């Protein structure tokens, strides 16, 4: 289990960025 | 160099697919339905569309007291029925 | 040669000629301090500390010599409005000599410390060099802080042997100089109790002393001397700078907010009593507590004093200002000369208006009446073709209960709304406004002035800080990089630790 | 008295003099309208 | 040996990405703001501090989400998360306003180990720390408009919020109630700004216009060595160019390079003491002569009561909606309005 | 008369601005995109009150 | 107008009549001017930093260039080495024809859609406009920020020009 | 006098043009 | 250079110029006090800030009478 | 005697001293495990 | 197998770019329809 400090660096920030894409992917389809 | 394999051949790699063609999906997914079950409206305190007055109301639901605003809001949320 | 942005370095590696210099600008502040208190003493006027305290006159050191127990003239006035007091021999006047005798001094001492720089204590006794041991001499100099903090806390502000400070009710009526006991609970460390400035000097003094001593017993560590350059002068002048940012920053802060060191008959009130509506709760408090007890409208706002009324005006309220609105507080709305009174507006049919006041952003601001729930009942229109709560059409009266209008009713529509367009700012005043030739356009206090210069002097003192920060710690580069610097420090793959040649 | 080794010349060039007096009389042009308000 | 000692070895080693004493601050504050601005602007509303909806969840797009400031009621609160207004609830925190508080913080904070990486850097390559310097003047902006500006006013709600159209209504809300535009800081912030801008062009198009041949390529990119000894372009050829068509060209480079360092530093800080005046309120709102002449005279008119007016209207049409805890209502016949508009 | 209503905007330093408030005024409204040289004008006055030395300029 | 107040008066017209500042060109100029004095202190700064020593403390150090010279007068490999450790190794321009490439063209090209903004905008296609985007269950207007900035806008709209217009529109 | 002054620093800033560019000290080629 | 009776009187306390106690000396003990600062600091700040709210501290004017 | 918000100041503080202590922790930790070599 | 170019980087960037333009485009779909829309 050997982890680096750019994988790190590259997964906090890409990590989160695919999650919240799929939430406003999601949000187009919300209707009022 | 800095030491690191270069980036180029990690994204052209047939293993790095394999991790990610899993992992980015099952991410996409999760934020999706992170949104769709409502979890993030429950999760920040965000009104959904039905959820902005009562019925008759109009008037917005302005905190304005410092020390007892989290009462202030439960109490504006209580009065949406 | 230096460039002109330079040649004050000729001080760095010569001590006596640095003290000179210092010596003088010693001097120098000191003789502003002189100054600064003569002029004031030459225009101030000490004749109504009701209506015409030093902080509506753009007195600036006045305040700091009451603050701490300097509050008679001389000639015999007080700034608590009292005759015939003998201040001794300080008072301002006293002061501001004592301040110009000091400039004086310095200023001779400054020359001789110049023409007398090459002293034998200012070289190292082995290598013969100039040489100053700063780290003891920060003990020194943190001892001496120690014992005079001290000294002051323990003599000075609790009247054990010196006059106390100013202290005063919580509406600022009544101020005066007054010994301190300190606080030794956690009320210690509520800005607003004075008990606590006092403490405060006691245990931070002594803290000062103890630490005082360690740094003369105790040389630095090897690693911190070496990490912080500690034999380098420019060291010290970039964590003073930094310790001198932040205290600015506090006072400015403090003078802002308020606090027991910055009180509201000195300096002015803030600006926050006008938004919170401190001074309208407490007399409508009063008011209210009279007509309990029987008093007649009339007599209810007639015991309100002036001086309360007067804190309820905008027009003193430090954030109402311009920049380059130059001068004191009666330069612009005038001289207050009395209150007016309170003014209670009706409608045709006996409801009570209440005017919506200007808020401290607003430079102008419509009039509007409404009733006790907030309903809009009258206002001035501006196209009048679709009015429908004019003065004239909701017949607006105003009747006056205190003051110089007391028990007088108005009801043409003019002089309704002249007295309404006067009620945003809060409680009316008639004012002089031919002695100054007055334009009638809100001027800060000193509270403002003091709070705006500290704020910018404290922000350009950051920058000061990083720039000496800088050349200390890169003293070795200041003239240009290395002419040799190797291509495998610089660049990647040939060292493991960067900037480590060995690895 | 003995000369002092700290001393040093003072210089600014002619382009310095010309940089330094735009400097002023423009912050000047800027500021005059404040000045007289 | 040391584990102090050892802890620094690792903390510099020469990495992809540079973590040194400075990433212990930095890292953290920066991921924690950049962050926030991120989960705020994408799931968290403004409803109860401002009655606006600030989020994708709600129905906003880039330009309009925003991580808004608290209500006017919460005064200056640090609005800590474990404080007495949320009490640890972190729904009610976001409800309250806590990212505002939480976004501006980490950040001031990620901005400090920002410029101490620019130190640490600076000193473990052998350079002068000049950029770090220079980055003193983004710091004097931030802290300035961000932390003093709202410390002066009533409270955090009047600081910026972090959000594209929020920071267009700063804007307009400035030249409305200050009459920021007419401020002589500002205007050196300008100055430098575009001043900055303009050097930046006319440099790079004048070095990219007297570049030596170097090679035979007709893209000239290629006929340059980091490690080569000669300038790449022509100094004296410049300099006959400017000198012949401006009447006065730089001759010195390193000159040029400070003084492309000197204008921008030095008009953001100009800016920045601005709006340390204008915490205050201490505008440069009016020229007092102005207003006397044209008080006494109907016919005297310039730009400057034009703008005035402007700011008039600016005022009074939107501080009801943007002041909402003043509670403001205005009846149509109080709007100032000119003919038929 | 920038706006072509007889509402003249005083732009100069001798007539009542400083160098903040001070401007050369863009020409009438009422000459819209018209081509208004000098030599348009009945007299310099005429020229003046509608703006010409903005288009010339 | 040819003057300082007179080119404010012109801006705040501007933004009541086009909403000059949500328009994306606009946004493109002010990314071009901030960016541009961004990156002008930055190699102002960066190339500052790495002078070669050419002089002594008690002299400028721009002595130490002299007009004409042929060598380079500064280390390019340093600047580059501090800027790559400061991002990562491969935001910075090692390449000092495609770095000052960059310098012409962020502020050049920037600047050309401010240009090109005024320039549409003069034919009245206007900034985004989400007044009354965001709307409710119910249909309650849901104000967002775009909605204040509205409401500055009519307060200039309605001020500016205050005796020129007879009818309800402005329409020019 | 508030004309006079603001006209005099800007004759003062073309005479500043002048001479800074045909008295500017010459650019000299080492 | 020039001796003089107060300098001769002064000299001790400006004699041990570079002279440092060996390696780390005091410094933990150092870090320690800083440590104590930040949270002195954090406290009175809170106070002022009435995010810190104690019983018999009323941070307003009406503070005392 | 102890009133909320002292308790959420200690609560922070807590918290404060945990983050640190853990981040040094590790830090020291692999700086120990991914010695440089001299 | 980590090994690097196993797949044409130029296909890589095709597939993300037309990625990129779905997701956006999804986006601004969303301006015209649901929340956010003026409907
Ligand atoms: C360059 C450096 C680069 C790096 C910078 C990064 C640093 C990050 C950390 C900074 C943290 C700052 C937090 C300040 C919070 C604050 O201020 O919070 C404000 C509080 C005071 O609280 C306020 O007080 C006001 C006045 O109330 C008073 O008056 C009222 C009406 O009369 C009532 O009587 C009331 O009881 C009484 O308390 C109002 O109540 C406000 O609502 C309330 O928020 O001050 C306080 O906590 C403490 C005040 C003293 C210390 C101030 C130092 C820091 C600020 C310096 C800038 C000054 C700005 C002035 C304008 C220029
Ligand atoms: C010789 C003794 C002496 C005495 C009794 C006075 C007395 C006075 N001075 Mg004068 N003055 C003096 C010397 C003196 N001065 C000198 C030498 C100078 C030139 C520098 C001045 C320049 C001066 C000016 C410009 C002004 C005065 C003013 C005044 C009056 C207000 C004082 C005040 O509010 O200070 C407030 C003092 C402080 C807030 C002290 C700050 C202490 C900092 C925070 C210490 C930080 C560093 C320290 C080492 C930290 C560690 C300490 C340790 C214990 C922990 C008061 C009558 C004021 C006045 O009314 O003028 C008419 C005023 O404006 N003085
Ligand atoms: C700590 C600083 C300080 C503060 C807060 C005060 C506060 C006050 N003074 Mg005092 N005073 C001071 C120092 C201070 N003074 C000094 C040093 C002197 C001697 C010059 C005086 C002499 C003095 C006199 C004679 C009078 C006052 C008066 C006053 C009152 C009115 C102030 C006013 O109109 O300001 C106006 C402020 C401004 C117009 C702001 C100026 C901003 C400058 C010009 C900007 C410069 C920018 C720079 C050039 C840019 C460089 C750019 C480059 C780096 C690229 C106010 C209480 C008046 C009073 O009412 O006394 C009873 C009064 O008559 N003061
Ligand atoms: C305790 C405060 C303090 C002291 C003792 C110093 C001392 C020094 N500074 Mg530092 N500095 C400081 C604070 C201080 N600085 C602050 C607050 C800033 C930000 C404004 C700086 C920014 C700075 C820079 C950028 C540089 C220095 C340099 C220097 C060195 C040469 C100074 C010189 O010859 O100027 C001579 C100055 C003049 C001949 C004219 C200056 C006129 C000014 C601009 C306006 C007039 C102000 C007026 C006279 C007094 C107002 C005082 C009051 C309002 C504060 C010297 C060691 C220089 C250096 O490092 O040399 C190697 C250098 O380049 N300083
Ligand atoms: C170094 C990185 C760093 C820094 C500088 C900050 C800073 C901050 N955070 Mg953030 N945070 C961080 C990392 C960081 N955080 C991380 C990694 C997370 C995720 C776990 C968070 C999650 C987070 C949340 C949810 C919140 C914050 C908040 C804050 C703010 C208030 C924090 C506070 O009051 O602490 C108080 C505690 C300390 C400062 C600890 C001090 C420990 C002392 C020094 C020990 C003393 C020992 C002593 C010397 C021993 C003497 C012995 C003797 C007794 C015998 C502050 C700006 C709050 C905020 O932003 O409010 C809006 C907030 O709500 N942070
Ligand atoms: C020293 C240099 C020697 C020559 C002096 C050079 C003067 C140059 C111009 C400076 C004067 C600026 C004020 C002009 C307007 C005026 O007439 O003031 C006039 C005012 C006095 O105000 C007068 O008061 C009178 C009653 O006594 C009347 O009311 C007058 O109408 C009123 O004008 O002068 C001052 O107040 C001087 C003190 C100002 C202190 C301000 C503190 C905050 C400033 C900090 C700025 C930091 C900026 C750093 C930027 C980097
Ligand atoms: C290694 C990996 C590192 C990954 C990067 C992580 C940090 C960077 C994060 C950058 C965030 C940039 C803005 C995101 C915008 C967004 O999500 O829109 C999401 C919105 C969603 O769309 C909205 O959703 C709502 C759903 O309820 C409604 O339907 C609205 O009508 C609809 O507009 O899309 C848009 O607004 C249109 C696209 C605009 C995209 C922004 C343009 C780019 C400007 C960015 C400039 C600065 C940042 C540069 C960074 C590189
Ligand atoms: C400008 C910004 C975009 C530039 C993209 C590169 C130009 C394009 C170019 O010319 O080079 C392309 C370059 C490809 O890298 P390589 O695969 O060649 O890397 C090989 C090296 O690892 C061998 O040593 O792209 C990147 O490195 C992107 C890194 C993004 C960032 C990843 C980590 C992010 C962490 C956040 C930042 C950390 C440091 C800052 C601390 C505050
Ligand atoms: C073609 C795109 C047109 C717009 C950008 C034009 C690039 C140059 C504009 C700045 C000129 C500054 C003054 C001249 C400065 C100067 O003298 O430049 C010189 C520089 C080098 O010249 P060379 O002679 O080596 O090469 C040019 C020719 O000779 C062909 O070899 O020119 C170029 O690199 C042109 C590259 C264009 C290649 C296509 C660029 C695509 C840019 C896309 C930007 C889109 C952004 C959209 C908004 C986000
Ligand atoms: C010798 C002697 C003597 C005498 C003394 C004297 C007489 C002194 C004086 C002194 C003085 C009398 C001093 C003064 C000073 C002053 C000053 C030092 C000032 C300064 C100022 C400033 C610095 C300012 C600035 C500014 C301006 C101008 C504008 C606005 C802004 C500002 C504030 C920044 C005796 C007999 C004792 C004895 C012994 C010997
Ligand atoms: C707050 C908080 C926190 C934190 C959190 C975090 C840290 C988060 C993160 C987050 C994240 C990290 C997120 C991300 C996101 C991202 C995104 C959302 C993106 C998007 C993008 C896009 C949309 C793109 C666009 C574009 C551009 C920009 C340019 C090019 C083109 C295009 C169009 C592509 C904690 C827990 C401590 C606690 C509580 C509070
Ligand atoms: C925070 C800085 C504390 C330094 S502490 C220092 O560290 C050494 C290990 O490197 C120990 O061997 C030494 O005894 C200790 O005093
Ligand atoms: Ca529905
Ligand atoms: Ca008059
Ligand atoms: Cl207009
Ligand atoms: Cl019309
Ligand atoms: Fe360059
Ligand atoms: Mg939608």
């Amino acid at each position: 289990p050997i982890f680096t400090v750019r994988w790190v660096a590259v997964h906090t920030l890409a990590v989160p960025t695919i999650f919240f894409l799929g939430a406003i992917a999601a949000m187009q389809f919300i209707q009022r | 160099t800095t030491g690191e394999r270069p980036f180029s051949d990690i994204i052209t790699s047939v293993r790095y697919w394999v991790i990610h063609s899993i992992t980015i999906p099952a991410l996409f997914i999760a934020g999706w339905l992170f949104v769709s079950t409502g979890l993030a409206y429950d999760v920040f305190g965000t009104p959904r569309p039905d959820s902005y007055y009562a019925q008759e109301q109009r008037s917005i639901p302005l905190v304005t007291d410092r020390f007892e605003a989290k009462q202030q809001v439960e109490t504006f949320l209580e009065q949406l029925k | 040669g230096l460039p002109w942005y330079r040649v004050h370095t000729v001080l760095i590696n010569d001590p006596g000629r640095l003290i000179a210099a210092h010596l003088m600008h010693t001097a120098l502040v000191a003789g502003w301090a002189g100054s600064m208190a003569l002029y004031e003493l030459a225009t101030f006027d000490p004749s109504d500390p009701v209506l015409n305290p030093m902080w509506r006159q753009g007195m600036f050191v006045l305040p700091f010599m009451a603050r701490l127990g300097v509050t008679g003239s001389w000639s015999g006035w007080s700034i608590t409005g009292e005759t015939g007091i003998d201040p001794g021999f300080w008072s301002f006047e006293g002061v501001a000599l004592a301040h110009i005798v000091l400039s004086g001094l310095l200023f001779l001492a400054a020359c001789w410390h110049w023409v007398y720089w090459d002293l034998e204590l200012f070289r190292d006794p082995r290598t013969g060099e100039p040489a100053l041991d700063l780290p003891k001499m920060f003990g020194i100099h943190l001892f001496l802080a120690g014992l005079l903090c001290f000294g002051f806390g323990a003599f000075h502000l609790t009247g054990l042997f010196g006059p106390g400070m100013w202290v005063s009710d919580p509406y600022g009526l009544t101020g005066s100089v007054q010994p301190v006991a300190p606080e030794w609970g956690p009320d210690g460390f509520n800005p607003y109790n004075p008990g606590g400035v006092v403490a405060h000097h006691i245990a931070a003094g002594i803290v000062g002393i103890i630490a005082g001593l360690f740094h003369i017993l105790v040389r630095p560590p090897q690693r911190l001397y070496k990490a912080l350059r500690m034999g380098n002068i420019e060291t010290v002048l970039s964590s003073s700078i930094a310790a001198v940012f932040f205290a600015a920053f506090v006072v400015a802060g403090t003078m802002w907010y308020g606090s027991a060191t910055t009180p509201i008959e000195l300096f002015g009130p803030t600006r926050y009593q006008w938004d919170s509506s401190y001074f309208q709760q407490e007399i409508n408090r009063r008011v209210q507590a009279s007509l309990a007890s029987g008093a007649t409208l009339e007599e209810a706002w007639s015991a309100i004093p002036e001086k309360l009324a007067f804190y309820d005006y905008i027009g003193n309220n430090p954030a109402k200002g311009g920049l380059f609105r130059t001068g004191p507080m009666n330069k612009g709305d005038g001289i207050a000369q009395a209150w007016k009174g309170h003014a209670v507006f009706r409608n045709k049919e006996g409801e009570e208006l209440f005017v919506r006041r200007m808020p401290a952003f607003f430079e102008s601001f419509p009039v509007i009446l409404t009733d006790k729930n907030g309903v809009v009942k009258a206002d001035i229109p501006f196209r009048r073709a679709e009015s429908k709560y004019s003065f004239e059409q909701q017949g607006v009266t105003v009747s006056f209960y205190g003051g110089e209008l007391n028990g007088q009713t108005f009801t043409d529509p003019p002089t309704v709304k002249s007295y309404a367009r006067k009620a945003i700012f809060g409680e009316i005043f008639e004012f002089d406004t031919e002695t100054l030739n007055s334009d009638g356009i809100f001027r800060t206090s000193p509270r403002g002035w003091f709070t705006f210069a500290h704020a910018v002097f404290a922000l350009l003192f950051f920058f000061g800080h990083i720039w000496h920060g800088a050349r200390t710690l890169f003293r070795d580069v200041f003239s240009g990089i290395d002419p040799e610097l190797s291509p495998e420090q610089v660049e990647w793959g040939f060292y493991q630790k960067v900037g480590d040649v060995t690895t | 008295m003995e000369p002092n080794p700290n001393r040093q010349p003072v210089e600014l060039n002619r382009t310095s003099l010309y940089l330094g007096l735009l400097l002023i009389l423009v912050l000047a042009l800027l500021f005059s309208s404040y000045f007289f308000n | 040996r040391g584990w102090f000692d050892i802890l620094d070895d690792w903390l510099k080693r020469d990495r992809f990405v540079f973590v040194g004493w400075s990433g212990i601050l930095l890292f953290p504050c920066a991921y924690l703001a950049l962050g926030g601005w991120l989960t705020g602007t994408t799931f968290v509303t403004s409803w109860y501090t401002h009655g606006l909806a600030s989020s994708y969840l709600e129905g906003c797009n880039f330009l309009t989400v925003a991580v808004s400031t608290p209500a006017n009621s919460m005064g200056h609160s640090l609005l800590l998360l474990w404080g007495p207004e949320a009490q640890g609830d972190f729904t009610r925190w976001c409800q309250l306003g806590g990212l505002w508080t939480f976004i501006a913080l980490h950040g001031a904070f990620g901005l400090i180990g920002f410029m101490l990486r620019q130190f640490e850097i600076a000193r473990l390559v052998g350079v002068r720390p000049y950029n770090a310097i220079a980055f003193s003047a983004p710091i004097a902006v931030f802290v300035s408009v961000f932390l003093i500006y709202p410390l002066g006013q009533s409270s955090w709600f009047f600081a910026p919020s972090f959000g594209v159209a929020a920071i267009f209504r700063f804007l307009l809300f400035f030249q409305g109630f200050h009459n920021w535009t007419l401020n002589p800081f500002h205007m050196m912030g300008v100055a430098g700004v575009l001043g900055g801008a303009l050097l930046c062009a006319i440099h790079g198009a004048t070095v990219e216009n007297t570049l030596f041949q170097d090679g035979e390529g007709a893209s000239t990119f290629r006929a340059f060595n980091p490690t080569q000894a000669e300038e790449t372009y022509s100094m004296v050829t410049a300099n006959r160019f400017w000198s012949q068509i401006f009447g006065i060209a730089f001759s010195n480079k390193r000159w040029l390079h400070f003084f492309m360092l000197f204008v921008p530093v030095t008009g953001l800080w100009m800016s920045a003491i601005g709006v340390v005046g204008l915490a205050l309120n201490l505008r440069s709102y009016d020229f007092i002569s102005q207003e006397i002449r044209a008080a006494e005279d109907p016919e005297f008119e310039t730009f400057y009561t034009k703008n005035l007016l402007l700011n008039e209207g600016i005022r009074a049409w939107m501080a009801p909606q943007d002041q909402p805890h003043e509670n403001f209502v205005f009846p149509e016949e109080v709007l100032p309005r000119g003919n038929a508009l | 008369d920038i706006d072509g209503i007889r509402e003249p905007v005083s732009g100069s330093l001798l007539y009542g601005n400083n160098i903040i408030t001070g401007a050369v005024v863009p020409s009438s409204n009422a000459i819209g995109l018209h081509f208004y040289p000098i030599w348009e004008a009945a007299s310099l006055d005429e020229w003046l009150y509608n703006g010409g030395p903005y288009q010339l300029i | 107008p040819l003057g300082i107040s007179g080119t404010f008066n012109f801006m705040i017209v501007f933004q009541a009549e086009h909403n000059i500042l949500m328009h994306p060109f606009h946004q493109l100029g002010v990314a071009g001017v901030f960016g541009g004095a961004l990156f002008c202190a930055m190699h102002g700064s960066l190339v500052t930093s790495s002078l070669i020593r050419e002089t002594t403390e008690t002299e400028s150090a721009n002595y130490g260039y002299k007009f004409g010279q042929e060598e380079e007068t500064y280390n390019i490999v340093a600047a580059h080495g501090y800027f790559g450790r400061l991002i990562f190794q491969y935001a910075s321009f090692n390449n000092s024809r495609s770095l000052h490439f960059f310098l012409a063209a962020w502020p050049v090209v920037g600047v050309w859609f401010a240009a090109l903004g005024i320039s549409t905008m003069a034919f009245n296609l206007n900034g985004f406009n989400f007044n009354h985007s965001v709307i409710d269950a119910k249909g309650n207007v849901i104000n967002t920020w775009a909605d204040i900035i509205n409401r500055a806008n009519l307060g200039m709209e309605v001020m500016h020009e205050r005796n020129a217009h007879n009818f309800p529109l402005d329409l020019a | 006098m508030e004309t006079i002054t603001y006209v005099f620093i800007f004759a003062c800033i073309i005479a500043l043009f002048f001479f800074a560019i045909f008295f500017r000290e010459p650019p000299r080629i080492t | 250079a020039r001796r003089t009776w107060l300098g001769d009187i002064l000299r001790p306390l400006n004699s041990e110029y570079g002279k440092v106690a060996p390696g780390w000396g005091t410094t933990p003990l150092m870090a320690v006090f800083m440590g104590l600062f930040l949270v002195f600091l954090l406290i009175i700040l809170e106070i002022y800030n009435s995010t810190l709210i104690l019983d018999g501290v009323n941070v307003s004017w009406k503070a005392l009478g | 005697t102890i009133t909320p918000s002292l308790k959420g100041f200690f609560i922070g503080l807590l918290s404060g001293a945990v983050v640190l202590g853990l981040t040094f922790a590790v830090l020291i930790a692999i700086s120990q495990i991914d010695k440089v070599q001299r | 197998m980590s090994e690097g170019g196993r797949i044409p980087l130029w296909i890589v960037a095709t597939v993300a770019g037309m990625g990129v333009i779905v997701i956006v485009g999804l986006f601004f779909y969303g301006a015209y329809a649901g929340l956010g829309s003026s409907l």
